[PDB]
């Protein structure tokens, strides 16, 4: 074979092209949305802070430090004078014509916000099947499929046929062929760094489904307790081994307790 | 017509862009999602030198990003590594199936061990979840001889298959290009002085 | 003898790998720099008088910072992996077992018992291994000649956060680079606010 | 007197929203678990490293108990050794690695 | 929104608007609408502003 | 700015709010902090050498 595995997060065939898609496509437009959403309100924002009053010029001439220094002082009043027509007579009072206006948020700018916040969740995301991740660990699975396809299919090239009259391989570089095809399947499981792991992790799913009768379960505590384990357990594995063997479990491996304590 | 003479290598690159036209709007989306993702100014390219005189300057637009899509794929990333999941070789109906089936998939975890295995599957992983495509290669390396598993990088851009597979595992396929950049000291290293 | 494990300070700055490396943990490097700040004092203590030394150079620090010390001199550790040729001289002693035994051409120099229980056998088989080479430069020249360190490997460990591959290009990140925005624009948005309602108050 | 406008007010909480929102099956479900993933397969290379460097500072190991060089010495052709790294909780002490284990074997049985 | 006005309600004195929002200025000042024999008709505030 | 032939500079202030999560982060690891384990293998002396 090929020695290329591929995978796909969701894959379809439509017009003579593959597609493909991962898990943020679909988002792109929203976010891109919402980001010059918030980046126009932002300077939009900065632009008019706060609001200053409005005054003729010949109103204010002569008594700007007053007006200059109203937060620092605290002056019982504020002078101003009135506003005069070219012929000397009064059309407004001594109030400031008016103030500058600040900054507002136009309504729709509002409505985006919240709109693409709220479909950017929508878009991205039986117990299995409700959750979002299900799909690409699926594919994942059959990604993996084909790769043991492979690898056993480059295995018999590399280490020999297998053969049985125990499994004795090649002498010194050999394959044999029309030997047919194992009698295994490909299939998938959980991920195990070393086979103790995987024997207890077996071992522990057969028992918790047994109710405490029957002979069983002690044999099972016994074989599972002589796997697993790490510093300073060197005596206590030797008396659950002496027990296990004492009680037709174990089969003496032939070296010194066939002869000594099964006896 | 082959080796050293060329009439092998023009029927190679042609074979290429025949393979390289198809699959080429399919695999600038899969570069953009990861790179919108993932490059830190990423979400604004394609625009990013933009702005107005504003009396005789160039003032840019400011361009705040605000990264909101990538939880979602953060817990789905989680979800696998915590997962991870892999080949078993189960047994079947005969006398001696069961300790073949033991043999097989112990050999197959040394050989996943002691090799670049687990990057090379959550890279794989990585890849298809966020862009949408991802791939990793099983090759044979001499230490006396050995399998091995490695990783590939840059899947969009690198990985081309022939046009006329259309399965999911590509198993109809009569040949395929892996790409991968290099340096041209290490160029020099191997492959002679050369032009 | 003794093997120790010691940390690295500024990672960012400090570390460099060779750029065709591309897995995760770096296997497949061949250099590495290390960097590190001294003192002019400490680098009169060693190396000796020596000129006034003349420092690596990144223009990468003070990048939106202040700067006081003269105190820099950049020294910077250098490793090689070569693949060379090494003699197995082999005192395969068919006494106490002992098949197939070692003797690497490094033994024999150092352990000088006058071979006492070895005898010499098969001792004319040259093998290409692999050894690593550990170094001292500055802008300069050698403070330190090039010696082999006792390893196959580089012996520097790198950690990421979350690290993926784009284009042609290893890219990182943390906790808080996606977080930089909103921050700083909360923080102009209050200052903005504090001096505008200090203004009027009344 | 002054005023505070309407935009400032919706930056306001817009940006403390968002900060909380940008930062963060049990395990799985908490923002911390890429970070403890990712520093795991350093420690795997760093546990790597180390046995390659061990066998030429404290000698092969053999066996015929556990008993390694004389003087100084390697010895070669010994092979892989049959271990696997791997990662696990630190312990200062090896009585803390003995008690936490034995303590999970116990608790996990009946009264019998 | 923007503030309207009349160019010759401004002349002379847009510096201080441009600058409104870095310096603090104590006032803004501006003009008033005149007609073509020089009454005033309106006040000094801009006309309006836009939506 | 000038601000009539000074330089008052403007004030910055700084309210740090994207560390707690951080420091949460950093006291889940230093509650559990992890090492090397080496895993023995099936062999009559493995056990040993593992320890």
């Amino acid at each position: 074979h090929i020695p290329l595995i591929p995978v796909y997060g969701k894959r379809w065939f439509i017009d003579d092209i593959e597609r493909v898609e991962g898990h943020i496509a679909k988002a792109m437009d929203p976010q891109r949305l919402y980001n010059l959403q918030v980046s126009m309100l932002a300077d939009t924002a900065a632009q008019d802070p706060g609001q200053i009053p409005i005054v003729g010029m010949e109103q204010i001439r002569g008594l700007e430090k007053h007006w200059e220094a109203r937060n620092k002082k605290r002056p019982a009043f504020l002078p101003l004078r009135e506003v005069r027509d070219k012929s000397g007579n009064i059309i407004a009072g001594a109030t400031p014509a008016g103030y500058t206006q600040p900054a507002v948020m136009n309504q729709a700018l509002a409505a985006l916000l919240q709109q693409t916040s709220a479909d950017i969740q929508e878009v991205t995301g039986m117990n299995r099947a409700d959750m979002a991740s299900f799909i690409y660990l699926d594919n994942m699975a059959k990604s993996l499929k084909r790769a043991g396809e492979v690898w056993l299919s480059m295995a018999r090239e590399v280490y020999g046929s297998e053969r049985e009259v125990r499994q004795t391989g090649a002498v010194v570089a050999l394959n044999d062929l029309s030997v047919g095809r194992y009698d295994v399947t490909v299939d998938v499981g959980p991920s195990y760094t070393a086979r103790r792991d995987a024997t207890v992790s077996v071992l522990t799913n057969v028992l918790s489904s047994m109710l405490p009768t029957d002979p069983m379960r002690p044999a099972i505590q016994g074989i599972i307790l002589d796997n697993i384990d790490g510093e300073g357990l060197d005596d206590f594995k030797e008396y659950n081994r002496n027990q296990l063997l004492i009680s037709g479990i174990a089969k003496p491996r032939n070296e010194k307790e066939q002869q000594i304590v099964q006896q | 017509m082959a080796e050293t003479l060329e009439k092998k290598h023009e029927r190679i690159m042609l074979r290429f862009d025949r393979a390289y036209s198809p699959q080429k709007e399919v695999r600038e989306k899969c570069i953009e999602a990861t790179r919108f993702a993932r490059v830190p100014g990423g979400q604004w390219e394609g625009a990013t030198a933009a702005g107005t005189k504003l009396d005789e300057q160039f003032e840019k637009y400011p361009k705040f990003e605000i990264n909101k899509v990538a939880t979602e794929l953060n817990r789905i990333i989680a979800e696998y590594r915590n997962n991870r999941i892999t080949v078993k070789f189960r047994p079947g109906d005969r006398e001696a199936s069961e300790e073949l089936a033991n043999k097989l998939n112990g050999l197959f975890r040394a050989d996943y061990e002691e090799t670049d295995g687990g990057e090379a599957c959550d890279n794989a992983f990585d890849d298809a979840a966020t862009g949408g495509f991802g791939c990793f290669r099983l090759t044979s390396m001499l230490v006396r001889q050995r399998i091995a598993i490695e990783p590939i990088y840059d899947p969009s851009r690198s990985v081309w298959f022939d046009p006329d597979a259309k399965k999911y595992d590509k198993s109809d396929a009569l040949w395929a290009f892996c790409m991968y950049s290099l340096s041209p000291e290490k160029y020099e290293a191997e492959y002679g002085k050369k032009p | 003898q003794r093997i120790a494990i010691e940390p690295i300070y500024d990672p960012s700055r400090s570390v460099w790998f060779d750029p065709d490396a591309k897995k995760y943990d770096k296997s497949d490097a061949l250099w590495a720099f290390c960097m590190y700040s001294l003192s002019p004092e400490k680098y009169e203590a060693e190396y000796g008088k020596k000129p006034p030394t003349s420092l690596d150079v990144t223009s990468m620090t003070s990048w939106e910072y202040n700067w006081f010390g003269a105190d820099v001199i950049y020294i910077a550790k250098y490793y090689e992996v070569r693949k060379e040729s090494v003699d197995v001289i082999s005192y395969r002693h068919p006494i106490t077992g002992e098949i197939a035994t070692y003797d690497s051409d490094q033994v024999e120099d150092i352990e000088d018992e006058l071979a006492i229980a070895g005898f010499h056998e098969v001792a004319r088989r040259s093998v290409k291994r692999r050894r690593v080479y550990v170094s001292v430069v500055d802008g300069d020249g050698f403070l330190e000649k090039p010696r082999r360190i006792p390893g196959e490997h580089i012996p520097l460990i790198p950690v990421y956060g979350k690290r993926w591959f784009i284009d042609d290009i290893e890219r990182v990140e943390g906790h808080i680079a996606k977080a930089m925005d909103p921050q700083r624009l909360y923080n102009l948005q209050v200052s903005m606010l504090a001096d505008t309602a200090a203004q009027d108050p009344g």
